[PDB]
């Protein structure tokens, strides 16, 4: 349990008809922005959708990524939530239309359920009955089994050195298999033998345990491109032969869909439709707002959550034109856009009871007054930046909560950027050997 | 540290309880008169052949009537001149010329002077005044010519109708009302292990382990002798460690993880078991002593007195030396040097500032004042020397009203380089009572080329005081006393040693032996050395390798596995089926329907077992009458599904 910048975001905080309450699940107040992201989490929940866009206006300061943190943690584990920023998608391997598409199908999830059957245990024999099937004996603390191999899984163990009555864990479904060590009642056999003596496993010999396990189709789609990890042993070298990411076609993509239905279509997996939250949206340029306007209309293609920030800035990659959000009109029309308004007083104290007491920190309510003050006539993120400062000078000096004079002292140790920007420019008047170098 | 015994109880401690004689003498006639009330055919007199303990009765009850030892002892008084011979129980274990029936280690009659009169003590104190049938157990698989022996003095010296051979474990079988299953019975001798299928026992396949409680004596006795090494003053006979054995030991349910924790000082007081065995004058002494030690520190001021006055003398003596030569030719300065065998001028001032820091840290009127000026200044050197001690001591308390990592810093430095100096100095020791060392040949070679305690003590005084880091367990004094050692907790345990008192030293102190003596069961191979399995791998081997593979048997696992008790003597202990379980799991496959459990009455059951068979159909077509004897010959066997193999 340790506190991040977006810790005490529970949930959207809710009621049952869909109208968000004022102080509720960690948020203070922002109604309308609240109860339109509930309302895209039931869009993202009814799966009727097939790539639609939302945009999130509103300046830096305010609650724009607490919203999304917000949608994550309502939609829950299940359903995937993949958030990037703007700026990781240029790459030096391959173009920047690629990696959009595979965070396209990184949003995707495919979710599969299986029954491993484990078998952890000594083995008691290796016997080859025909002359091809090899019976082996698992013995536990509990008894031993026989076991009847396939011609292909015991390659598998042969290949690993598994000898006369090393423990060993077969899965039975996937045909997995390990050395975990040799059995401690042939420890001292001789004296210094080199391997791992552990004991016999007080257990079962066949464990029944079901898992639910999530695959996203960008693994389908790196796994059925390149051969991964198991047997791609001349990756070793690493100059040219590494797993470098490579255009993956669209055939691939379209043939990937295919084998995908035909394993829904057999009521074997299950298919979720996620959340691609890309981030300041602004750093995307308009050779990837032209391939968006193409990607969205896949009938695969899942919701986008787009933040932006910026007022009628310049489009990056074509400066002849000035629009809103940094956002093309061509793909502005898409988009349903969310506004997200500043702050009232009366509202700062409470992000700063509720800030305060996530991270432990308690304090009177004269200083809660003074952090407001410093809300208002600053910043929200600077003032809620003082907090945990301020109780490293709380219980220094033999106190245990913070009252006015560490946080009067904490605004002297801490500076923002307002009286640095006028310490920077009035008292750093000349540019000389002590002064700074614009 | 006074914690660890500090608020420790008091010991509650056993006696020995040595298998003595008791006070009774029965002619119990009570039994014939009721013997001879049955109709015929239905009496018979029932004898447990025990190597521990020879039990004998009628079979129309359910309590055998005695129960013996096979101890005998005879004897002839001169002062008396009487022969003497009683038997059994009557012998006290004052005078003991004892020997057994049983042959030590194996149940096997072989001392048949004394089986005749065991036999004749069963008889008398029975009551026989004249011929009833005789049921006998004998051991698995017994030699032809014991059981020839036996059946002779049956017919030829008593005069018998008939007798009847059994295997007493698998009476005791038929007694628990089982059909077929698998008797692991551990008696006095050795443990048996034996299927039986259908009431029928399969000796052409049972194992005899050869361990049992005679051997859980002798190992016991082994072990208490090599223990207690130093000599103990007292009488270590086998029947009490036996009696130890008896109930101080019990089998432990996972061994090797109880072993290796078990001599830890937490809790060693209740895993131990512990057994006994049966002012003016001190004025006067510290005066003399305090006399004696006033006369030795005068002899020593007085040596002190006069080295210092010697070295006064021989300080002034090089003085005047050094002033002679001041002003004189190079010539005569070599000549004075040359007198006072010194090399050079340099030597002579080495020699007096060596002799100036020795004293300063050390006609009758002038011999007087002479004496009074050396004392004054050996005074003022010693005052200069404590002075300047003084000085330093100040200087130290003022830079530790200053700096105290650098100071504890330098202070683990030295003690580290005083450790490494009684290191270098205890392998100079150890190296002294050796030749081969290197020391030996750089000393020869240089012979052939020819031819702090206290301190650290003081250290770790000021580290206890000022240093939090540093604990009483780091000392040198705490790295050497008792409770570190685990030998004075193997032998005497937690408490303190013993201070050589009447009721300290004749004391046993049993740990480890709870649960080291009756491990032999399981493995023999490495605790005692014998060469055999383990009762767990011969049940094994029996159950998994052998039944499988025997044909004429239709359920190798789903039928012995139904019903596995335990019978003998050796079994008593706590946790002794559960062990066998859990081994038996291990061994077998899953899902088979093991049910260990045990009889009830498993030192009489053996009896008993063979009081309800001795008069039924199938032991009235089983005996062998005297006739027989006499014409089939003397290793004649009725073949009964008891019994050993017919020869
Ligand atoms: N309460 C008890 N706890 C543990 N052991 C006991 C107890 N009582 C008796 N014993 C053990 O039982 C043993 C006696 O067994 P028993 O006399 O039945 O064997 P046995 O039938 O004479 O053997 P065999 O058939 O070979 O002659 C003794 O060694 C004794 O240690
Ligand atoms: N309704 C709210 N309740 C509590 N904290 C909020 C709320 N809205 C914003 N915050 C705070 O704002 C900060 C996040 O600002 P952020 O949304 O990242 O701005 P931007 O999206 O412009 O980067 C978080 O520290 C969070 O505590």
């Amino acid at each position: 349990h340790r506190t991040a910048a977006h810790t005490h975001i529970k949930g959207l905080g809710l009621n049952s008809s869909g109208i968000a309450e004022k102080q509720a699940a960690g948020f203070v107040g922002q109604c309308a922005a609240r109860e339109a992201c509930g309302v895209v989490v039931d869009l993202i929940k009814a799966h009727k959708m097939a790539g639609r866009g939302v945009l999130l206006a509103g300046g830096p300061g305010t609650g724009k990524t607490a919203l999304a943190l917000a949608i994550s943690q309502e939609l829950g584990t299940k359903i995937p939530f993949c958030p990037i920023t703007g700026s990781e998608i240029y790459s030096t391997e391959v173009k920047k239309t690629e990696v959009l598409m595979e965070n396209f199908r990184r949003a995707i999830g495919l979710r599969v359920r299986e029954t491993k059957d484990v078998y952890e245990g000594e083995v008691t024999e290796m016997t080859p009955e025909e002359a091809s099937t090899l019976l082996i004996g698992l013995k536990s603390a509990r008894g031993q089994k026989k076991l009847r191999l396939d011609p292909s899984i015991y390659e598998a163990i042969q290949k690993e050195r598994v000898q006369v009555g090393d423990v060993i864990y077969i899965e039975t479904n996937t045909g997995a298999c390990k050395r975990v060590g040799r059995s401690d009642a042939y420890a001292t056999e001789f004296d210094l033998e080199a391997e791992e003596y552990v004991p016999i496993p007080k257990g079962e010999v066949h464990k029944k345990k079901e898992i639910v396990q999530d695959v996203t189709l960008h693994d389908l789609d790196v796994a059925n491109a390149r051969p991964q990890g198991g047997q791609d042993i001349i990756s070793m070298m690493g100059q040219l032969m590494k797993p470098k990411m490579t255009e993956i076609t669209d055939k691939l993509r379209m043939e990937i869909n295919k084998v995908v239905q035909k394993y829904i279509n057999q009521g074997v997996a299950e298919l979720i439709p996620g959340v691609l939250f890309i981030d300041e949206a602004h750093m995307l340029d308009i050779e990837c707002f032209t391939y968006l306007n193409k990607a969205l209309e896949s009938p695969i293609a899942p919701i986008v959550v787009l933040a932006s920030n910026r007022g009628i800035a310049t489009i990056r990659g074509a400066d002849d034109l000035k629009a809103a959000h940094g956002i093309p009109p061509d793909f502005l029309q898409r988009l349903l856009i969310i506004p997200t308004h500043p702050y009232e007083p009366d509202e700062i104290r409470r992000i700063v009871r509720i800030r305060a007491q996530t991270e432990g920190v308690q304090l009177t309510d004269a200083a809660v007054d003074r952090v407001a003050e410093h809300g208002v006539r600053i910043s929200l993120r600077y003032c809620l930046q003082l907090l945990a400062p301020a109780s490293i000078l709380a219980r220094v000096n033999g106190r245990t909560q913070v009252d006015v004079q560490d946080i009067a002292e904490a605004e002297e140790l801490f500076l923002d950027a307002r009286r640095s920007a006028n310490i920077l420019t009035s008292t750093g008047e000349s540019g000389g050997l002590h002064g700074f170098i614009s | 540290r006074d914690e660890p015994w500090k608020r420790l109880p008091p010991p509650t401690v056993y006696p020995v309880k040595e298998a003595r004689f008791e006070k009774y003498i029965p002619p119990q006639l009570d039994g014939r008169e009721r013997a001879l009330a049955q109709p015929p055919g239905q009496v018979a007199i029932v004898i447990d052949n025990g190597s521990h303990s020879v039990r004998a009765g009628w079979n129309f009850e359910d309590k055998p009537r005695l129960a013996i030892p096979p101890i005998m002892s005879k004897y002839r008084d001169r002062k008396m001149g009487k022969t003497f011979s009683f038997a059994g129980s009557d012998c006290y274990a004052a005078r003991s010329h004892i020997r057994n029936a049983f042959e030590a280690g194996t149940g096997i009659v072989s001392n048949w002077d004394v089986m005749e009169h065991v036999l004749d003590y069963v008889f008398v104190k029975l009551g026989m005044n004249e011929d009833m049938p005789i049921v006998m157990t004998e051991a698995v698989a017994n030699l032809p010519y014991s059981r020839k022996s036996m059946s002779e003095i049956i017919f030829e010296c008593y005069g018998a109708p008939s007798l009847v051979y059994g295997i007493d474990s698998l009476f005791s079988f038929r007694h628990n009302q089982g059909q077929t299953g698998l008797v692991v019975s551990s008696s006095y001798s050795a443990t048996h292990v034996i299927p039986v299928y259908n009431r029928k026992a399969l000796l052409s396949q049972a194992i005899r382990l050869n361990w049992g409680g005679w051997h859980m004596a002798e190992y016991m006795l082994k072990l208490l002798k090599l223990k207690y090494y130093t000599g103990f003053p007292g009488k270590l006979n086998s029947s009490q460690t036996e009696h130890m054995v008896r109930d101080f030991c019990y089998v432990s349910l996972d061994y090797d993880r109880e072993l290796a924790g078990y001599l830890d000082w937490t809790g060693l007081e209740d895993r131990e078991r512990i057994v006994q065995y049966p002012e003016e004058e001190l004025a006067r002494i510290a005066e003399r002593k305090k006399e004696s030690g006033r006369r030795l520190q005068e002899q020593a001021a007085k040596m002190r007195l006069e080295r210092l006055m010697k070295k006064e003398q021989e300080l002034e003596y090089y003085k005047d030396i050094q002033r002679r030569m001041q002003g004189e030719s190079k010539k005569e300065i070599k000549r004075l040097l040359d007198e006072a065998e010194l090399k050079d001028e340099a030597a002579l001032e080495r020699v007096i500032r060596d002799l100036e820091r020795s004293i300063k840290r050390a006609r009758q009127q002038r011999l007087l004042k002479s004496n009074w000026e050396a004392r004054q200044r050996a005074k003022a050197e010693k005052e200069a020397e404590k002075a300047r001690l003084a000085e330093e001591a100040r200087l130290d308390e003022e830079r530790r009203k200053n700096d105290l990592e650098g100071w504890l810093e330098e202070k683990r430095q030295l003690r580290l380089a005083k450790l490494n100096q009684l290191k270098e100095r205890e392998r100079l020791k150890a190296d002294l009572g050796n030749r081969k060392s290197l020391a030996s040949q750089i000393r020869m070679k240089n012979i052939a080329n020819l031819a702090l305690e206290a301190a650290i003590r003081s250290l770790e005084n000021d580290l206890l005081r000022y240093d939090k880091t540093f604990s009483y367990d780091m000392t040198l004094d705490a790295q050497r006393d008792w409770s570190k050692s685990l030998l004075h907790a193997f032998r005497y345990g937690p408490r303190p040693f013993d201070p050589s008192s009447q009721a300290e030293t004749h004391r046993v102190h049993l740990n480890v032996e709870r649960i080291r003596v009756p491990e032999v069961l399981f493995q023999p191979a490495a605790i005692a050395g014998v060469d055999q399995a383990g009762l767990v791998e011969i049940a094994g081997d029996i159950l998994c390798q052998r039944l499988p593979s025997l044909p004429g048997i239709q359920d190798a696992p789903d039928a012995f596995l139904r019903d596995v008790f335990l019978t003998g003597g050796n079994t008593l202990f706590q946790n002794f089926d559960e062990r066998l379980r859990q081994g038996l799991m291990a061994l077998l496959p899953v899902g088979a329907p093991l049910r260990v459990r045990r009889a009830q009455d498993a030192i009489l059951d053996a009896w008993r077992g063979a009081a309800g068979w001795a008069c039924t159909e199938e032991a009235k077509a089983a005996w062998i009458t005297r006739e027989e004897y006499l014409e089939k010959g003397g290793e004649y066997i009725k073949e009964h599904d008891l019994g050993n193999a017919f020869a």
